[PDB]
């Protein structure tokens, strides 16, 4: 609903502006946890375990593959 | 026999991960223990 | 010996632990040695039935409910017998019992199955007995131009006939 | 039986055993947050359920028509006005139960006769 919202802000005299508002962008946090990647994801999604392992993610950065973006920097 | 509640405790020898292959040792002890009679007879009645 | 004394320590225990501590302690220790000979009388260490019943009389000491069993063992219940008991359903305590056969029953008339009674009528008589306690049913077969079946059950011998 | 979710990501913490002090780490495996648990109680299966009977009272119930009136009262309130309906868990296996709501009191009651 884009379009039926619009923006009413006071300013600093107190001046009511009127813009009407035409977009609405959503955002969300991403890999703020280390995320996993597609083929070693394959691997363990395969019906190869009867269950894949508890800390599987955990083991992996014990093993110090696949570092977050705040730790590469 | 006895208990006003009546329990079976059981736990794996062993020579982590525990809990899935608990879950699957439970399943196969509920599903293919026979206790008495002869397979594919199910609830049996008797009339008179 | 080893399973002799370690089920006389049990036993010894359980007496000393119980709200009378007897000061009769060799006695209620020749108690203990005299039930540990008759329920050896079974088998004696040759049989692991033994040790099942050691379970059954050692639980049934400590279970509470019952704790009156302590005493009464304690002021009799000869033990030769209770070698030949079996009869822990028969034992502490009696709610327990009383629930038990109440169970029982109901189970039994769980059992026994559906029996569908035919409601009758008096007004023919049998094809092959030839007495009147007919019972039918209703219900049309074949195609629309007829009308129903009318069905026949006889119930003094247990006949089956029919009537257009 | 319930879940429990990592607060620093919305991600159910999983069990997971400490190897020497022998505690419940509800750890999240999203992040790295970890939690310690409260009873050692962590899977339950209910093989047997008989519960729903009473299921879906909205709070206003008495504004359908189709539901039958009658004339008990309510013992909270005494009203003679009530609203009566089947057991709502349809099992082949359940009873003739009736669970009277008042509109009065808003409040339910069976007619159990045990
Ligand atoms: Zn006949
Ligand atoms: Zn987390
Ligand atoms: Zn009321």
């Amino acid at each position: 609903n884009s379009d039926s919202y619009v923006l009413l802000s006071v300013e600093d005299d107190g001046s009511f502006t009127m813009i009407p508002a035409d977009k609405v962008y959503k955002f969300t946090a991403r890999n703020k946890y280390a995320t996993l990647t597609i083929d070693e994801a394959e691997k363990r999604m395969d019906k190869k375990s009867g269950e894949v392992p508890r800390w599987l993610m955990k083991h992996l950065d014990n093993i110090g593959t696949t570092t977050t973006r705040y730790d590469r920097t | 026999d006895n208990d006003e509640k009546l329990i079976i405790r059981c736990r794996v020898v062993r020579p982590a991960e525990e809990d899935h292959m608990l879950k699957k040792i439970e399943n196969t002890m509920l599903e293919n223990i026979t206790l008495r009679g002869v397979e594919n007879i199910e609830r049996v009645v008797m009339m008179k | 010996h080893k399973l002799r004394d370690q089920v006389l320590k049990a036993l010894y225990d359980v007496l000393a632990k119980e709200s009378e501590h007897p000061p009769q302690s060799i006695l209620h220790t020749a108690k203990a040695i005299e039930s540990e000979m008759n329920k050896v009388n079974n088998c004696d260490t040759n049989e692991a039935a033994y040790k099942a019943r050691y379970r059954i009389i050692y639980s049934n000491v400590i279970s509470k409910n019952n704790p009156d069993l302590k005493h009464k063992i304690a002021n009799g219940d000869i033990t030769p017998e209770f070698l030949a008991t079996c009869d822990a359903k028969d034992l502490a305590p009696a709610p327990l019992k009383q629930k038990i056969e109440e169970i029982a029953k109901q189970n039994l008339y769980n059992a026994q199955g559906a029996t569908i009674e035919r409601s009758v009528t008096d007004r023919f008589t049998c094809g092959k007995c030839k007495e009147k306690k007919v019972s039918y049913y209703q219900l049309q077969t074949r195609s629309a131009d007829e009308p129903l079946t009318t069905f026949c059950t006889c119930e003094a011998c247990g006949n089956r006939w029919k009537f257009s | 039986t319930t879940f429990r979710f990592c607060r620093d990501c919305n991600n159910m913490l999983y069990p997971r055993e400490d190897k020497e002090n022998n505690r419940l780490l509800f750890e999240c495996r999203t992040c790295s947050y970890v939690e310690e648990a409260g009873s050692p109680l962590v899977y339950r299966h209910e093989l047997i359920t008989n519960i729903g009977e009473t299921a879906g009272v909205v709070q206003d119930i008495g504004s359908d028509p189709t539901l039958p009136r009658s004339d008990r009262e309510c013992p909270k309130c005494h009203s003679r006005e009530n609203v009566f309906f089947q057991s709502q868990q349809r099992r082949k296996d359940t009873s003739m139960v009736l669970f009277f709501v008042c509109l009065s009191c808003s409040h339910i009651f069976t007619s159990d006769q045990k």
